RNA sequence: GGCCGCAAGGUUAAAACUCAAAUGAAUUGACGGGGGCCCGCACAAGCGGUGGAGCAUGUGGUUUAAUUCGAUGCAACGCGAAGAACCUUACCUGGUCUUGACAUCCACGGAAGUUUUCAGAGAUGAGAAUGUGCCUUCGGGAACCGUGAGACAGGUGCUGCAUGGCUGUCGUCAGCUCGUGUUGUGAAAUGUUGGGUUAAGUCCCGCAACGAGCGCAACCCUUAUCCUUUGUUGCCAGCGGUCCGGCCGGGAACUCAAAGGAGACUGCCAGUGAUAAACUGGAGGAAGGUGGGGAUGACGUCAAGUCAUCAUGGCCCUUACGACCAGGGCUACACACGUGCUACAAUGGCGCAUACAAAGAGAAGCGACCUCGCGAGAGCAAGCGGACCUCAUAAAGUGCGUCGUAGUCCGGAUUGGAGUCUGCAACUCGACUCCAUGAAGUCGGAAUCGCUAGUAAUCGUGGAUCAGAAUGCCACGGUGAAUACGUUCCCGGGCCUUGUACA
């Protein structure tokens, strides 16, 4: 998992919100088409270490990053097990 | 007991189809044995040419046989030996009606 | 090898499932995270206690834990050791204000988890297999429990490249799927070598 | 050494030395171009690409400061990766952070936290401000902010040839062994072998066997057709108000939409065959000779898959196969090839008008009515929170000519730049798009791979991986083929019976 990212893990996705959930309706007019200045540009990124498009969507009890599902919240072989473990409720093998 | 009761309707009809071929091959050769409770108290082979696969297992472990032996047998396994004729269906009658007029007195 | 998971062809079948909860979209994978971190810890005070399974439903912002067991007497403690102390758990760390349901299933040699974790702890003891596997395959034998299929992994004995096991008995009908089987592989951690456990328990056919 | 002999030779017949054996029969299996049996898009009839070239991809080869890896006899290679500006990154450094990123563990203070300058590429850092809430029986603290100090946090790091779990394949093949029974001194056979018959150790007659468990079967999801269920967000037979729109009564009806029953069993008859099962025809229906597809992979051989997902016996770098930030590449091609789509045209650049699908997608939303963009796209954004609303009702099919199988009027490339969209972030390495640009290609050699009915195909339609990257992937709609003699050979087998000094 390489489990070092277990700690970049809440490092790169905890403050992509608790930035970027109210500073974008910050300067939500500016660069949009409803007028353009390099003050908002110089607002944007004075840093950079905040970014809500790094978030690679880890798994979740055991964070392995391929195979991520969107509705579940887990990877290739956890969906796979907490399926057969009866994890997750109301959930066969599919046939029709 | 699915025959003695009604509960032979059970496992529907599909499964039932082969369920009768036991049924047809189970009673064939179980006759006298399900109205029996022990050993054998005696042996009775009738033919020596044709079930000697039974008088070798009969003689193999020494139960007295009241055998009837042809004449071109291997008759030195039936220790109480008769080389009546055990052909000829109108004489294999001569003896097993000739024995049944009096066991029914043998249990006395 | 070529295999599947004999619980996970049969919930769609009359096997139930061992923990049902209904939510929607966005917190579809936070409730099940939550039924997790119960899981992972109900094991770590109730592993002497006879644990056999865990069940969660959420009627309404709560879960029904229900704890299925068969040495009930040691999971009470002190008679309110464990009534809010495993309520105190679920209520921030799963983030549900719940209830706690103890409940024991007998015959406490039959279960899967039991008859798999029971020679794991006569393995953890490390008495011989030949000895513990001849007569922990009969205590299923001995309740009733009509078949038994228990495989040992291998590092076992003395040796590094080792073989598998079996004790193939009564009948495993697991292919048909209308067999209710309790499945339940564990681990045992002796030291060379990871011997695990592989338990096919048939409770009569449906 | 005689001895016989013209000799060539024969007979009679040692020892030193050297090895721990040399041998016979025998039941399993081994290999052999022993041999036979039955099936299988196996090959043959049948039908298309591929290999040539427009062209996607990785494996590549060099290129690269790095182009991280896994996989690699078929089963590695557009399915690891179901996705690369960063992250991922496992790769490289510029910057650097060393009790750390984070946790166990205590100390000692600061409540945490909140605004802002400053300087940086951002970390880091000059920091000031800011507050001091809560438990508080005010000693202490919850809990982090903060270092000092330590056990030592950490390593997508090595062999699945150490093993757990998971997994490719033989293989939907029909095979695989045991308890009792006896033949035999036993190793072992008989159970499993004959008659045939089946998709089949499927089944019956003969069985030297009786018996069972694993496996093929059926249990199951599905649809091919009913009744009952009961009218929303969806329908109008019938009846009407109709401002033809189920629009509005009404009717649960046509039909659509989900709960839950039938019926199919070679059943029936005739015939085949031993009178056996099995099967050949008939009837019926929507359905007949396991209705059909899914789903489901026995003992296992395969040092094969993932030690990089966790796990992980054993080894290891610990101011580090680490950590911590800016940033670059994994997309160079100069091309071999493993698999695809577009072409090369008895209809393509065109414009036109009828016709109608299922499958489904949605509040960090779908996004209409609108207005609008030359298209790309800007604003207006109801409604639906989902048979309401949005997404989105479309295709070959037709009514019409165009235009003549010509490298263009087929084709589509190559080189350049407008107008916005996205994302801080794309020039290297984002696509869609107005206009001109008009290559290679006239069906592709040797050959290869693939497929038996809504079938190869040939055109419509969504889903995910998703800030924005579908040719594909995963699923649904329409039109509708060619046909099957066969086991000769080949592949893939196996079973039943032959010979070897080969474990």
């Amino acid at each position: 998992a390489k489990q070092s990212m277990k700690a970049r893990e809440v490092k790169r996705v905890a403050l992509a919100d608790k930035y970027f959930a109210k500073r974008a309706e910050l300067k939500a007019i500016i660069s949009d088409v409803n007028a353009r200045w390099n003050a908002v540009l110089k607002l944007q990124t004075l840093p950079r270490d905040s970014s809500p498009s790094r978030q690679r969507n880890r798994c979740r009890q055991t964070g392995r990053p391929h195979g991520f599902l969107r509705k579940f919240g887990l990877s290739r072989i956890k969906v796979r097990e907490a399926a057969m473990r009866g994890e997750i409720p109301g959930l066969k093998k599919a046939s029709w | 007991t699915q025959s003695q009761d009604g509960t032979f309707d059970k496992l529907t009809k599909k499964e039932a189809l082969m369920r009768t071929r036991e049924l047809e091959k189970l009673e064939n050769s179980l006759g006298g044995i399900k109205d029996m409770g022990g050993l054998p108290d005696a042996l009775f082979v009738i033919d020596a040419d044709h079930e000697h696969i039974a008088i070798k297992e009969a003689n193999n472990l020494g139960i007295p046989v009241f055998a009837i032996v042809d004449t071109n047998s291997d008759p030195d396994g039936v220790d109480f030996v008769i080389p009546g004729n055990d052909d000829a269906i109108r004489a294999v009658t001569l003896y097993l009606g000739a024995v049944a007029a009096t066991v029914r007195e043998g249990r006395s | 090898g070529q295999k599947v998971h004999p619980n996970g062809i049969r919930l769609g079948i009359v096997k139930p499932w061992n923990s049902t909860w209904f939510a929607n979209t966005k917190e579809f994978a936070d409730n099940l995270d939550s039924d997790f971190k119960v899981r992972q810890y109900l094991t770590k005070e109730l592993a002497k206690a006879s644990v056999s399974r865990i069940v969660i439903e959420r009627p309404a912002k709560s879960i029904r834990v229900t704890i299925h067991t068969a040495r009930p007497g040691i999971v009470i403690g002190k008679k309110g050791e464990d009534v809010e102390k495993l309520r105190k758990v679920v209520a921030d760390i799963a983030g549900v204000p719940a209830q706690i349901n103890i409940a024991e299933v007998r015959k406490p040699e039959l279960d899967a988890k039991l008859v798999a974790d029971s020679i794991t702890s006569q393995l953890e003891r490390r008495v011989m297999f030949r000895r513990a596997m001849k007569r922990a395959v009969q205590n299923a034998m001995r309740l009733g429990a009509k078949g038994i299929k228990v495989e040992v992994s291998g590092r076992l004995g003395g040796a590094e490249i080792a073989r598998t096991e079996w004790y193939r008995e009564g009948r495993v009908p697991l292919h048909t799927l209308r067999a209710d089987i309790d499945y339940n592989t564990s681990e045992a951690h002796t030291t060379y070598g990871v011997i695990g456990v592989k338990v096919w328990i048939f409770k009569g056919e449906i």
